[PDB]
Order: structure tokens, then C-alpha cells, then sequence
């Protein structure tokens, strides 16, 4: 029992994580088969200022990086530009390179981070994907291309790779096909995250745990119907809760239909009043119903 | 209430 | 980037998982060299009522045993209990075994659980030792054995192994000398937890994570020497601070000392009211020092 957030084992992935630096730059990249992806401002002369990425790719010489795996270097034979990627070839085939696949997250959906720092894994923990296409992620100076994966039906899927930090501390970065979750630019520049829109689904799942761990301050006596409250949550940053399917098993284990929650969640968007909800002083979307319904019982 | 030995 | 609990990687302990089972009882057991330990209430003919381990152990037939990692079946070739563990003798030396030691957790110290449902490696994640001897994991029916460790300078420590859920949910394990923490039993009867005691050295550190991340309404400016915090710990159920040495680092960054932490720690205590720290409603003391000095720095 208890309600903790999850990663699925990094195995697999961290042999493929090495350092990359050039110039003044060093982060991570992902080394599979031949090649190596990571993020292309790793090319940047100046990160202080806007960045020319025709013009750094014009100057590229391939010397200047520095491709390596536990102080074992690759060298490098190419570069080019994949979107917001950089892919370069190396002199080497990684002969970790586990089966995979490619594949984009959507909002609400959970994925694995697995931390690194110059190309040494770190930490490994999980993550939500948000509205706008960030996530509420810990990166620090030097874990920029640290990888995002998802093991799903024994297949492992990379998903995302880290770029970069806005003003208000949301993550960004982009899926294997080159392209920038939300559209965000790889800039130093100082754009916006956006209105942040709740998974009511992944809220729902949230207070059925609390639930299950035997806090019910929030449970009122009244229920608002999925038709009002989908109306409601279009105008209160919430998503639409599309069907009470998904929380079957959790309605029956702890006796309160989703509408009930629903309920709570529109009365509890304006303040927990001081109260928590497994120590949280707000709501968390960061769980989906599936999530939970692993970590509660026998799944 | 108590234990369950997993 | 806020305080989040995190999982070192797991990639070295995945190799060592291996599904034990007896009978109708399947759980996790860790594979080294040619043993392979595991909860010993795995042989227990029913884990619902009370266990004499001695006759369980007496009517133990090697052959009826099941260890395997993946497709690899290995033949056990004795069992002994110890502690609350069994460790058997397996025909096979894991060629995974890697380099390793073991060590017991001491209160208000982290560690990585592996959790793995029936010899499969499913999650990672972080938990803190409370003073109990208990953890706030999440381990489901079938978790029992999953394997708690910590890498600390290049070396990996198996720590932990889980046994048992207690009745207010709290889970119990056991080191590799088998001794169980908290010194519980491993029955299904009714023992209780008792009064936790906060870890001041982590709650500081969870201040500190939180005065870098922004945060600095509960900053009083006013300062409580060491020796008039620890009398009041005592008395609040927080254990006595070490010293500041530990925090040097997070005092500079931030420029607020420990002592004056100490101060907002009393007050704090007495509740946030409706205000909240780093999200969360109360005190929190999941985090340590170390941890906090990475998360927000990363130079381990």
C-alpha cells in the first residue's frame, strides 16, 4: 500500500548513455547502433545569446567532439541536424543496443527520466507529461539529454530527451524524430510555458489513492455528473473526463463512484483549507488511473 | 489491525 | 526543478533478481555467486496464520523449490534459515554477480528499492529509513523480497530486502545478516509501529532545498543554538543535531545558517497553517543533506 511516484528499471538503457561536449558544452547523448543523438545545442559557441544553428553547422569541425562511453572514446565521422537533434555517426557500433522503438507521449501520460550527468547515468524516476508539452522534472546544469523511455508490452520506447529549463522551471525537450514537445524553440531565449491544463482522469486516480490510504476529509455527500463537470473543466484548466470507465475497479474497491470525485475536485480547486492529500497541499495529476491501479492492489 | 507477511 | 526523491540506477542489481517459489507461495530472491536469498516464509505451507519455522524448515524438500531468473532454472542444493532469510545453494554461479558488499540502514538514511513482482524487475524508487525501523514504500502482493540497495563511491550496497506489510501499511524488511529492522517478527500477527522520531538533519536539508528553490516565508532571521534545538527535540519527537557541518555547503549557497532553520523548525512545527513548502503541508523528512546537495547541485 501507499501512493509513491515510479520509474521502471533503467537496465536497458544505461549503457547507452555517453558523454558528448564540444566546446564549452557538455551533456549527454544516446548512443544506438551507430550513432549518436543529442540535443543540437551542444554545438552552440555562445548558449548566452541567440543561436544560428546554420551558421554553427556550417563551422562544425568534427575533431571538436568529444563522443565517449566510461572514458572509452568514439570518434566521430558525421553530423547533421535531425529538427532540434543533432545525429552524429561514430567509428563504432554499440554492441548494447537493445531492441526499440520510437514513439511520442501525449498530455497526461507517464514516461521514465533517467538522469545523467556528462554521460554517467545518475538517477532514474518518473514523470507526467503536461499540457503544453513540458514536464515537472529535476535537471540541473549537465543533465541536458538526459533520455526518456517507457516499457510497454516488452518493448522499451525512447520518448524524450532534455533541452532545456524555461523561466518557470518547467522542463522541455523533444521526442526522437527531431521534434520539440509543445513547440518550444532550442533558444536561450525567455518564451513561455502556457496555461497549464490538469488531467482531471490523472486527478481522479490521485483521490481514489488517497482514498484507499484511508483519508476521506475531502469526500463530501454530493456528486456532480460527468456531462457538468466536463463542462466545468473546460473553463477551469482541466481536461474533459472522457468516460468513468477506466476507474471501475477503484469505485468498487472503495465504494465511491468517479462523479462523486468529480465533485471533489471543483470543490477542492479553490483550496485544501491548510489539509492535505498524501502530503500534498494541492492537487496532483502526476499518477494516471492505471499507475494507481498497479500500486494499489494485485494488478 | 495487522500484519500481512508478503 | 523542485525536491523530488529519486533512484540511483538499477542496471547492476536487475541481473540478480531471480523468482523463488515453493509450493503455492512466489516471491523475489537476490542471486549471487551461488546463493540465492530470499524471505524465508516462502516455505511457510500458509503465510495467512501463525508459522513455526522450525517445522517448516523440517519438512522442506529441496526439490520442491523453483529458482529461476529469466528461462535459466537453477537446482537448489540446500536451504538454511538466516535470520528471517533463507539462503540456498543453487548449482549455478551467477555470472552477473556483481562487485558488491552489505551494510544495514540506519535511521534517516536513503536507499533504492527494485521491486519485482515474481523474479521480474517491474520499479526503482527512493525511500528513507524512519526510526521505527519502517519505510513509506509501495510493494504489492507479490513484491515480498524486492531488494533495496545504495551505491555510495563506486560501491554497491545490498541493504534491504522486504518481508512484510504492517498493519497501518508501514513495510518492514530485513539486512543480509537476515536481522529484520525494527526487530518485527515475520508473522502475521498484530504488532505495532510506535511513535516516529523526525530526522532533523533531513528536515533542515528539506528547508534548505527550499530556500534554493525560491522559497523563504518561513525564514525568521532568528536563531536557535544547537543545544537549546536538541532539549526541544526531545521532548517533540525530532532527533538531536549532529552539528552544522554537515550543511557548510547549503549555509553559503543560501546564506541562511542552520541554527536559524532550527528556529523556523520549532515554529514550523506547530503547522503551516494554510501555507505549504515545496508543495507539500508539514514537515518533511524523506531527504537528506547528500541528497539535497545533488537534486539541486549535483557533484555528489
Amino acid at each position: 500500500s501507499g501512493l509513491r511516484k515510479m520509474a521502471q528499471p533503467s537496465g536497458l538503457v544505461e549503457p547507452c548513455i555517453v558523454r558528448v561536449s564540444y566546446g564549452n558544452n557538455v551533456l549527454n547523448g544516446l548512443w544506438l547502433g551507430d550513432e549518436v543523438i543529442c540535443p543540437r545545442h551542444v554545438i552552440a559557441s555562445d548558449t548566452t545569446r541567440v543561436i544560428n544553428y546554420e551558421n554553427e553547422m556550417s563551422s562544425v569541425r568534427l575533431h571538436n567532439f568529444s563522443v565517449s562511453k566510461n572514458n572509452v572514446f568514439l570518434g566521430v565521422v558525421s553530423a547533421r541536424y535531425k529538427g532540434v537533434n543533432l545525429v552524429l555517426k561514430v567509428n563504432q557500433v554499440n554492441p548494447n543496443t537493445p531492441e526499440h522503438k520510437f514513439k511520442s507521449i501525449k498530455a497526461g501520460e507517464s514516461f521514465n527520466i533517467l538522469a545523467c550527468y556528462e554521460g554517467c547515468p545518475g538517477s532514474v524516476y518518473g514523470v507526467n507529461m503536461r499540457s503544453q508539452g513540458t514536464i515537472k522534472g529535476s535537471f540541473i546544469a549537465g543533465t541536458c539529454g538526459s533520455v526518456g523511455y517507457v516499457l510497454e508490452n516488452g518493448i522499451l520506447y525512447f520518448v524524450y530527451m532534455h533541452h532545456l529549463e524555461l523561466g518557470n522551471g518547467s522542463h522541455v525537450g523533444s521526442n526522437f524524430e527531431g521534434e520539440m514537445y509543445g513547440g518550444y524553440e532550442d533558444q536561450p531565449s525567455m518564451q513561455l510555458e502556457g496555461t497549464n491544463v490538469m488531467s482531471s482522469d490523472n486527478v481522479v486516480a490521485f483521490l481514489y489513492a488517497a482514498l484507499i490510504n484511508g483519508e476521506r476529509w475531502f469526500v463530501t455527500n454530493t456528486s456532480m455528473s460527468l456531462e457538468s463537470y466536463n463542462t466545468w473543466a473546460k473553463t477551469n484548466s482541466f481536461t474533459e473526463l472522457s468516460s468513468t470507465d477506466a476507474f471501475s475497479m477503484l469505485a468498487a474497491k472503495t465504494g465511491q463512484s468517479v462523479e462523486k470525485l468529480l465533485d471533489s475536485i471543483v470543490r477542492l480547486n479553490k483550496g485544501f483549507g491548510g489539509r492535505t492529500i498524501l502530503s500534498y497541499g494541492s492537487l496532483c495529476d502526476e499518477f494516471t488511473p492505471t499507475e494507481v491501479i498497479r500500486q494499489m492492489y494485485g494488478v | 489491525v495487522n500484519s500481512t507477511l508478503q
